[PDB]
């Protein structure tokens, strides 16, 4: 079963192995026990070239694991800017919502990746989106006193 | 002639002790090296000043006194000061690590490392005495040593010297010049554990002494040095009866007879007048009536309270200087109708009078003008309950939340001692209420 | 009492520790070689607190230097006061910790912890009456956070009656874009709540905000940030090193400042704020209680002071300070708790720092510090909910339950702070 090997290759940034497995019939949309795809792991661990090859070979750019996380969620949390941009250029839902009610914008704000916050706003992220606690991205910037973030969010 | 031993515990007790013994020396004509040209009996004697000073045989007069502190910084100033040659080295005792403003450290852990050495050194002084009457113990309420070690010491002295009198000079905390936030705790803890063991205790309220330096002496920002020279003048006036001829308060037992009607309410109030700045050298002198009236003004008190509120149980007036007995009688006769002075019904309304016809000494460098006459009034008035109540309130505020309690529990104290000490103060406050306040 | 043993661990710990020693050496008349060149005996009365006396009248810092990265050793040596520490007191491992708290605490760091303890024992036995320890470190990395907390615990096992004090630099995304640092700091805070007596919280979010927004430095460097740190550490240790009137030591500081065992995290503050190249008493006492002059990124006006200490330095009227402190304590009355009477303490020291005629240093135990813990708690939880990179830790032997317990303890601490904010 080559899906487990694609999953490990995508996490470890092994470009060559990814290409070889896909050529031999590996399931690009295989999942681990939590529902993460190879795209999820490539986005999580910052392998930009693997993200791009997976997206040229039938990866669902909007797949969710059991927690509701999309690849875009994870890229925005970990702060992989170039991968955020590639995901948006290939159809990611900027306002996808996970089981905590978090959107990518919520996560990028919480973690302070201010360039990613700007990128997401410029692609239609919803500033009114509330997490399960009722908080919007702007609420986070006020309850944390992050004056740089609050400025960004007023545009 | 019966001997008294003074014990100075912690920074406040040591520093005030140093100030007192300097003044004592000037009063008796003893030089900084212990020589006393006026003593015609060499190597011995039964004179009144021998209650406080022994003699070696080479002509040295040596205080019957021991200084103790759990760290060396303050006692080192006595070892190298102007009167360093006065004291025996072995009666200055230091540890290496203090009680960190913590009653429990002074009482239960660190203090236990030095208590037996201190008792043995006291025993040596007591062995030189032919009729030891007891002890004068000087200490802060607020310090970990002054509070915690003093109660440990007082416990042991009651076992080893059951029949002897123990008197206290205690420094009561004031926000202006205090050191620690937990001083209300230490004050109540040591009061509780010392009460059964102390026959008479003269409280000195640092706020009162501070306000007198500001008002009467014009010292904009008083320091310890200013406070202690003032306190030493008052301590001297209290103990002069023990050191000179006289007919009032002539031994430690009589202090109690005169001032302590009941054992637990053993906190007399001291008032002192006049306090005059040394910059007013040519001031018009005050009459006996003037300085006697001044003793019933709350501003001259050594403890902040309002005696016109409470009621008197005892009142001794101790005069020094150019004081004619008929003038005192006329003064007392006036200050029985023109002032709100109320005794308890079960006590004679009598004022006890003693006169020492030598004027008081001032120390060179001090803040006070020379005066031709001065007076110290000691009274037992229920108004001193106000001092305990202000203390108990501060205690209660922090203890309700158990603030800082863990520092005491962490030093071998059980938290139940907190509640039992506060319960004792509740009972003491009620003791004043029943008598009348 | 007297002597303090200083340990500095990891990259941040060594970089801010080295600046501490340069700063107080200049204040105490000690030169890079160690010889005394001062013109005032007030610099030598309490030199024993931080320096041992060597033969020939030379003062060696009671300082221990530890890292899992050997490259830090060469950097400290190459500094100006680098040739003053005892070479026997350099303890450096082979491989670093790669921002992995578990490597610092459980594996690589655990292997080295006995060697550090040997030099701590040697430095301790040569103290007349040691009063305690200080430790500088960051919480966001692997060594200072992971191995520092381990070392603290073993010291507190062997010296259970001495004071343990830390200067602990809290991570900020504005200064380090490394996403595992909320993990490392939370796991450390869990340990610090249990094993330190007093912790100075130095917040890189504050330092960066001070430089950028207030000092106009468009691109702050670690040098710029540590200039602020060095002034703060000099200030808070002023009473320990000069006579003054506060017979100063770390245990009295703890008794008076810490009313509840776990609430031992201090917000420091400094005035005036200054850059690395570029005042009246009423201006000082006002800046000292201003949110922008804090070294922890929180608003004192969002909480309540439990206890406060101030240290004024320079030549000034004792009455003018007493009067102004009175003023500030009256206008801000609703920011002090009312059940700890007399909970603000003023100290004054004649000797000012270099390049300043007068400065002030603020040490506050404030419930407002919960905002810092809330910030780190939010970021920890964001990463933790997605279990991001958790295998980097569990792969070193950590149980996953150690994350939830650290997270539960930090929320318990924020709660405890809020309870005494609400109390009346
Ligand atoms: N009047 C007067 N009060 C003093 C003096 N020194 C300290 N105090 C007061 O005493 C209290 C502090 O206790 P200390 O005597 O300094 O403490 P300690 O006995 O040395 O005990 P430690 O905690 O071990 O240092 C505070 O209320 C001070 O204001 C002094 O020289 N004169
Ligand atoms: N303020 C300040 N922060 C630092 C310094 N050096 C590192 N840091 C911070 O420390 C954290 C990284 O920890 P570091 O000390 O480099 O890791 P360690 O070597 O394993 O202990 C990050 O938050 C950095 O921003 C410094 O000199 N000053
Ligand atoms: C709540 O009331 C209080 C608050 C703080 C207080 N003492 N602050 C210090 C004491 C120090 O050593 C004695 C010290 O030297 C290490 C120090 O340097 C920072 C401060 C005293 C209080 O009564
Ligand atoms: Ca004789
Ligand atoms: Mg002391």
């Amino acid at each position: 079963d080559l899906g487990k090997k694609l999953l490990e290759a995508a996490r470890a940034g092994q470009d060559d192995e990814v290409r070889i497995l896909m050529a031999n019939g590996a399931d690009v949309n295989a999942t681990d026990a939590s529902g993460l795809t190879p795209l999820h792991l490539a986005a999580t661990y910052g392998h930009l070239e693997i993200v791009e090859v997976l997206l040229k070979h039938g990866a669902d750019v909007n797949a969710i694991d059991i927690m509701g996380s999309t690849p875009l969620h994870l890229a925005a949390l970990i702060g992989h800017l170039e991968i955020v941009e590639v995901l948006l250029k290939h159809g990611a839902d900027v306002n996808a919502v996970d089981t905590w009610g978090d959107t990518p914008l919520h996560l990028a704000a919480i973690m302070g990746h201010l360039e990613i916050v700007e990128v997401l706003l410029k692609h239609g992220a919803d500033v009114n989106a509330q997490d399960k606690f009722g908080k919007t991205a702007f609420d986070i910037s006020i309850d944390n006193g992050n004056e740089d973030l609050a400025e960004i969010l007023q545009k | 002639m019966r001997e008294c031993i003074s014990i100075h515990v912690g920074q406040a007790g040591v520093q005030i002790g140093n100030a007192c013994w300097e003044l004592y020396c000037l009063e008796h004509g003893i030089q900084p090296d212990g020589q006393m040209p006026s003593d015609k009996t060499i190597g011995g004697g039964d004179d009144s000043f021998n209650t406080f000073f022994s003699e070696t045989g080479a002509g040295k007069h040596v205080p019957r006194a021991v200084f103790v502190d759990l760290e060396p910084t303050v006692i080192d100033e006595v070892r190298t000061g102007t009167y360093r040659q006065l004291f025996h080295p072995e009666q200055l005792i230091t540890g290496k690590e203090d009680a960190a403003n913590n009653y429990a450290r002074g009482h239960y852990t660190i203090g236990k490392e030095i208590i037996d050495l201190v008792l043995d050194r006291i025993r040596k002084l007591a062995d030189q005495c032919t009729g030891l009457q007891g002890f004068l113990v000087f200490h802060s309420f607020g310090g970990g040593t002054g509070s915690g070690f003093t109660s440990l010491l007082m416990e042991r002295l009651s076992v080893d010297y059951g029949k002897k009198s123990k008197l206290e000079f205690s420094i009561y905390p004031a926000p202006q010049v205090s050191t620690a936030v937990v001083e209300p705790y230490n004050s109540i803890l040591t009061t509780h554990t010392t009460l059964e063991h102390s026959d008479c205790a003269f409280m000195v309220d640092n706020e009162a002494i501070y306000d007198i330096c500001r008002r009467n002496l014009d010292i904009e920002r008083p320091t310890y040095t200013n406070l202690n020279r003032l306190i030493s003048q008052i301590v001297s006036s209290i103990t002069a009866s023990l050191r000179f001829d006289g007919a009032l308060n002539v031994d430690l037992t009589e202090f109690q007879t005169n001032l302590v009607p009941y054992p637990r309410i053993h906190f007399p109030l001291a008032t002192y007048a006049p306090v005059i700045s040394a910059e007013k050298a040519y001031h018009e002198q005050l009459s006996v009536a003037e300085i006697t009236n001044a003793c019933f003004e709350p501003a001259n008190q050594m403890v902040k309270c309002d005696p016109r509120h409470g009621k008197y149980m005892a009142c001794c007036l101790l005069y020094r200087g150019d004081v004619v007995p008929k003038d005192v009688n006329a003064a007392i006769a006036t200050i029985k109708t023109k002032r709100s002075i109320q005794f308890v019904d079960w006590c004679p309304t009598g004022f006890k009078v003693g006169i020492n016809y030598q004027p008081p000494t001032v120390v060179p460098g001090g803040d006070l003008a020379k005066v031709q006459r001065a007076v110290c009034m000691l009274s037992n008035t229920t108004a001193i309950a106000e001092a305990w109540a202000r203390l108990d309130h501060k205690f209660d505020l922090m203890y309700a939340k158990r603030a800082f309690v863990h520092w005491y529990v962490g030093e071998g104290m059980e938290e139940g001692e907190f509640s039992e000490a506060r319960e004792d103060m509740a009972a003491l406050e009620k003791d004043y209420e029943e008598v009348g306040v | 009492m007297r002597e303090i043993v200083h340990i500095q661990a990891g990259q941040c710990g060594n970089q801010i520790g080295a600046k501490f020693w340069e700063v107080i050496s200049d204040e105490h008349g000690i030169d890079p070689t160690g010889s005394y060149h001062g013109d005032s005996d007030l610099q030598l009365e309490r030199i024993n607190v931080y320096y041992n006396e060597a033969t020939g009248n030379k003062y060696v810092p009671r300082a221990i230097l530890v890292d899992l990265e050997p490259g830090t050793m060469d950097s400290v040596r190459s500094g100006p006061f680098g040739q003053i520490f005892r070479p026997d007191n350099f303890v450096f491992g082979q491989s670093g910790a790669g921002n992995n708290w578990a490597k610092g605490h459980y594996t690589e760091g655990a292997e080295l912890v006995d060697s550090v303890l040997d030099v701590v024992r040697k430095e301790s036995e040569s103290c007349d009456c040691l009063q305690g320890f200080q430790l500088t470190h960051s919480l966001g990395g692997g060594t200072g956070s992971g191995m520092g907390t381990l070392l603290i615990s073993k010291i507190r096992e062997e010296y259970p009656d001495r004071i343990m004090n830390t200067f602990s630099v809290m991570p900020s995304p504005k200064v380090s874009d490394t996403v595992v640092e909320p993990y490392n700091a939370t796991l450390s805070v869990h340990q610090l709540v249990e094993n330190t007596d007093e912790t100075y919280c130095i917040d890189n979010e504050a330092l960066y905000d001070i430089c950028f927004r207030t000092l106009k430095l468009t691109t702050p460097t670690y040098g710029d940030l540590n200039h602020l740190v060095s002034a703060t550490m000099s200030g808070v240790t002023t009473c320990l090193r000069f006579p003054g009137q506060l017979n100063a030591d770390l245990r009295k500081l703890a008794v008076n400042m810490v009313p509840f065992p776990r609430l031992h995290f201090f917000m420091p503050g400094f005035a005036p704020l200054t850059s690395r190249g570029s005042l009246t008493v009423p201006e000082l006492t006002q800046q000292m209680f201003d949110s922008k002059n804090m070294m922890a990124a929180c608003d004192p006006r969002h909480g309540r002071y439990l206890t406060v200490a101030a240290i004024f330095r320079g030549r000034m009227s004792m009455k003018e300070v007493d009067e102004q402190m009175l003023n500030v304590q009256n206008k801000n009355s609703s920011y002090f708790v009312e059940w700890i009477p007399n909970n603000v303490k003023t100290a004054v020291c004649d000797i000012p720092p270099r390049g300043l005629k007068m400065s002030a240093t603020f040490i506050g135990n404030s419930t407002a510090i919960q905002e810092l813990f809330k910030r780190i708690s939010e970021q920890f939880t964001a990463m933790f909910r997605r279990k991001a990179f958790l295998h980097w830790y569990t792969g070193e032997g950590m149980d996953e339950m150690e994350f939830t317990e650290a997270e539960s303890n930090m929320n318990d601490l924020v709660s405890e702070y809020q309870q005494y904010q609400d109390a009346t």
